[PDB]
RNA sequence: CCGCAGAGGCCCCGGGGGCGAAGGCGGCGCGCAGGCCCCGCCGGACCGGCCUCUGGUGCAGAUCUCGGCAGCAGUAGCCGC
RNA sequence: CGCGGCCCGAGGCGGCGGGGGCGACGGGCGGAACUUAAGCAUAUCAGUACGCCCCGGAGGAGAAACCAACCGGGAUUCCCCGUAGCGGCGAGCGACGCGGGAGGAGCCCGCCCCGAAGGCGCGCUGUGGGGCGCACCGCCGCGAGGGGGCCCGAGGGCCCCGCCCGAGAGGGUGCAAGCCCCGUACGGCGGGCGGCGAGUAGCGCUGCUUGAGCGUGCAGCGCGAAGGGAGGCGCGGCCCUUCCAAGGCUAAAUACGCCCCGGGACCGAUAGCGGACCAAGUAGCGCGAGCGAACGGUGAAAAGGACGCCCUGCGGCCGCUCAAAAGACCUGAACCCGGCCGGCCGCCGGCCCGCCGGCCCCGUCUCGAAACACGGACCGAGGAGCCACGCGCCGCGGCGAGCCCGAGGGAGCCCCCGCGGCGGAGCGAGCGCGAGACGCCCCGGGCCCGCCAUGCCCCUGCGGGCG
């Protein structure tokens, strides 16, 4: 780009700049010029990628984990909670495949409030990046974590819900734009399991409780 | 009157000008349509076989 | 939530197929809901649009009732009889109001052999979809 | 380039199916002084360790035995080291004839990665 | 620390919008300042306060580049055949 | 002087092949200079640009005349990992083995035996057959669920109350639509003996090339063989360890443009490809090789402008369509300008507002600029320390005598497993030898290890111990 035409300087005597020209008289090549190539263009070659130690990774999902059952944090972060029973939440649902059924659930659980809160937050991008595949946006509700359920086709269709299996939990979503407190509603194998899905991390151990 | 074309590497913009899709290529769209979705394969493996 | 991987979501791409469609998908996009007298009869929603048969315009402002007279395929708009833009003088032959198939509801379809045989082929298809799933 | 490697591994082993992929090759010791008590997998049995066992390079090569006829044996520990993993593999594989009905054939495992590590 | 473009979140019944968004013109107020806010007219469909993230991120000059355009000026000039 | 066979040649006929094209990837040849060395001639750039020739869906390479020195490995290719050396010993340049992975596959001909058993118009100047004795893409389809009121040119808007969900990805529709339309989620069908390659290997002289250093690989000329080759310093001698050149074939793991499909913290009309515009490599320019632009947007709907009145015609007024002229068109800034209406010279300060007081033209090189030093008529938009790798030091996080998302493998962008390496002991050209004695911290002394030199003692002795 930019450098696809013939283009030389003429120079100094002719009452003209002295940078490279087209042959009738265009101005070309410099970044100054119309047309012209950009002073360090982009490359492919940078870096794209980052480098985090296992252990931290460890550290960052079991804090985040910690974080999730504190309840005022759940508050701080956006969560309407006032009709949630306890902290941590755990249901028994079996296994649900209606979309009915899953509603019918976070009605009686006392989570309907941030459903909602999602349902009607659904508006459109300012800016570029609507014409960029990124027209629509919506809150975030509760994040589901199941195991040896199915739960994935009742509960996928609901705003704002999303969903996660126990022996491989994403620290992006437990930590939505790097705010930790979320609401999860956990399924009970899914807790008697995560009891010991930390022992299955081979001489792993959790960092001591402070004051 | 050269058999071959004139080409030099030292200008790819006149290669651009004149080359292979430049024109109709008739014969070429035929055959490439015949072989991707036709029966120019199954012909091939008959003869072969 | 789309699954198929094959099927594109990109703006761009999607407004490029709306506006270089092929004549059989134009006819397709241009569909209107039947009334709920012509579901009970025929177990179908839809149908095609097409030269002859009567509407109801039920939305815009120029609601009302008529035949359809002409079909404008590369506007996606029809023209129903009596539905035109005021005329400047009262001898001058009516200016159609072109109308979007979207917003009108099927009262009574013109019915030919092949529109009958279409209709069945359709019926006989969804039989198979609800007898696949739930009863 | 995981996920097509991947893919092609799971045809290769649909199309041979119940024999497994990789095929049995010696140990061997790691060559300088650095690496010297320690073993490794080798590229195959040498003729000696065959007569060990009554094979044939032909044979051998039918069950999935991997046969080297460049390499020596240096000592007579390697010798026995070798002729007992091929015991041991002889005990442990099973053969299907062509008369063999198709469900006992449907019922057999096929052995993942590394035959003996 | 002020400002620009974009990404991830929040904005107590789910942020502001044809009862009028961005932009333009004129006028108050606030801030040492970079700047911000409100009001009136024009316009006709989008816009962003706070937290974290990212960068092709701020012009008076380079005999700078491209486009438009002034004085000179109703001036010089419209002398071969 | 004639005619039959073999041999070596000539003309014609039949049937089959070849030639040219392809801005990538691949193979083979020919082959620069700018540049760096703060000059430059060896060196570097670079075994690159460019020129010529030749295939394919890949190509090339490939089953040891190999590494190594071990309680050894074992055809080729590709990924991860890291210093011997070369060098106006300057600037610079630079491999391989061991180790961990992906992939995995082996074979033939000649020579020797038989001799037409053969592919039979050919071929004994050798066809044909054999070793001899012991032992995943495409095609086809169906596809749910909303009303009432207010108000707008039209609602997808506002208020109230509902339904569908394996479908709340998206696109269209007169204004923000799961339920107005198309789609989206959920299907089906097809696919012991004999025998191992000669103008060769090697050597001398010369040229190119390599990290290869009294030679890494190749080549010309001269000489020219029988058991031979190699073991990173030459020559001669004796051993050990390993292999068998001068003939040939071979899948996989790997690379990559045009063209087709998908995605994006990318650009948004002076940007992004030169090229968003029914006509771009177009119009246009050059004898020619070549060079090469500018130009996006009415409105929901063309409904694209009724009638009437003036006018010698050109045109004008009044009004019409529309929510609006938005009238050849979205919005419509600055510079510059015309009319009407108010004033009289720029900036700062005081004031009842034209009086008083103060004020050289900026940017730049420079001891020194208002300078008769340079650039600058005016306005808009664009316009210049970013990225990769290496080295030093500082701050922060995790773990800690240890530490570590290597490549890769498990069908989980974020989950699980996963070697080197670096650190842990130094010094010495090297054969090699090898640290404890004190201390909140810091500085300094004192001792100990290696290198160099010495005295005494003694075993296994140019070896050990003590100083
Ligand atoms: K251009
Ligand atoms: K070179
Ligand atoms: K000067
Ligand atoms: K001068
Ligand atoms: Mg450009
Ligand atoms: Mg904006
Ligand atoms: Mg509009
Ligand atoms: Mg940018
Ligand atoms: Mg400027
Ligand atoms: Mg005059
Ligand atoms: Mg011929
Ligand atoms: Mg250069
Ligand atoms: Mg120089
Ligand atoms: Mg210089
Ligand atoms: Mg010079
Ligand atoms: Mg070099
Ligand atoms: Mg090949
Ligand atoms: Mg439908
Ligand atoms: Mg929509
Ligand atoms: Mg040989
Ligand atoms: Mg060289
Ligand atoms: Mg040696
Ligand atoms: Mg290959
Ligand atoms: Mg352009
Ligand atoms: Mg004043
Ligand atoms: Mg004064
Ligand atoms: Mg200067
Ligand atoms: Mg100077
Ligand atoms: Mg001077
Ligand atoms: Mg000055
Ligand atoms: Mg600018
Ligand atoms: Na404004
Ligand atoms: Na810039
Ligand atoms: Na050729
Ligand atoms: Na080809
Ligand atoms: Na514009
Ligand atoms: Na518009
Ligand atoms: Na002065
Ligand atoms: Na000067
Ligand atoms: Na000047
Ligand atoms: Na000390």
């Amino acid at each position: 780009a930019g450098v696809q035409c013939t283009a030389h300087s003429w120079g100094p005597g002719r009452a003209v700049a002295r940078l490279p020209r087209k042959h009738g008289g265009i101005g070309a090549y410099a970044n100054f010029a119309r047309g012209g190539h950009m002073a360090h263009p982009t490359t492919v070659i940078r870096r794209w990628c980052r480098k985090v130690n296992l252990n931290q990774r460890r550290y960052a999902v079991a804090s985040a984990l910690a974080a999730s059952a504190n309840a005022a944090l759940v508050e701080a972060r956006g969560h309407r909670i006032a009709d949630v029973p306890s902290i941590p939440l755990v249901v028994d649902t079996d296994n649900v495949t209606k979309t009915k059924d899953a509603l019918a659930i976070i009605k009686a659980v006392g989570v309907l409030r941030d459903v909602e809160r999602c349902k009607d937050s659904r508006h459109i991008r300012a800016g570029r990046g609507k014409m960029r595949n990124r027209r629509y946006i919506t809150r975030k509700g509760p994040l589901v974590i199941y195991n040896t359920e199915d739960v994935a086709r009742g509960f996928r269709n609901l705003p704002g819900v999303d969903l996660c299996h126990v022996s491989s939990i994403r620290l992006l979503e437990l930590a939505p734009g790097s705010h930790p407190g979320r609401l999860i509603l956990w399924t009970k194998s899914a807790f008697a399991s995560l009891d010991d899905v930390y022992a299955a991390k081979q001489n792993y151990t959790l960092p001591r409780s402070c004051i | 009157p050269s058999a071959k074309m004139r080409r030099y590497n030292w200008s790819y913009k006149s290669l651009r000008r004149r080359t292979q899709g430049t024109g109709s290529m008739s014969h070429m769209r035929k055959v490439y349509r015949a072989y991707n979705s036709g029966t120019l394969k199954a012909n091939a493996r008959k003869y072969l076989a | 939530m789309k699954l198929n991987s094959a099927v594109t979501a990109s703006r761009r791409k999607c407004r490029k197929a709306y506006f270089t469609a092929n004549a059989e998908t134009r006819a397709k996009m241009m569909s209107s809901r039947l009334s709920k007298e012509l579901r009970a009869e025929h177990k179908i929603k839809t149908m095609p649009i097409r030269r002859g048969d009567i509407v109801e315009i039920f939305t815009g402002g120029h609601k009302g009732t008529g035949k359809v007279v002409e079909v404008r395929r590369r506007d996606y708009k029809i023209c129903v009889e009596g539905i035109n833009q005021k005329a400047r003088n009262p001898e001058a032959k009516p200016v159609p109001y072109p109308i979007h198939p979207s917003n009108c509801i099927i009262k009574e379809l013109y019915m030919n052999g092949s529109r009958y045989r279409a209709i069945k082929r359709r019926q006989e298809r969804n039989a198979e979809r609800l007898a696949r799933i739930g009863k | 380039r995981k996920i097509r490697r991947r893919q092609t591994r799971l045809q290769k082993a649909k199309a041979i199916f119940p024999c497994p992929l990789q095929k049995l090759r010696p140990s061997v010791t790691r060559c300088s002084q650095k690496f010297n008590l320690t073993q490794r997998i080798g590229r195959g049995f040498t003729l000696r360790e065959l007569q060990g066992v009554g094979l044939s390079a032909g044979k051998a090569r039918q069950i999935g035995i991997a046969v080297d006829p460049r390499r020596k044996n240096k000592s007579e520990e390697s010798v026995a080291r070798n002729v007992a993993r091929l015991k041991e593999y002889l005990s442990k594989v099973t053969i299907f004839s062509k008369q063999a009905k198709p469900e006992e054939i449907q019922q057999a495992i096929q052995h993942q990665g590394v035959v003996m590590p």
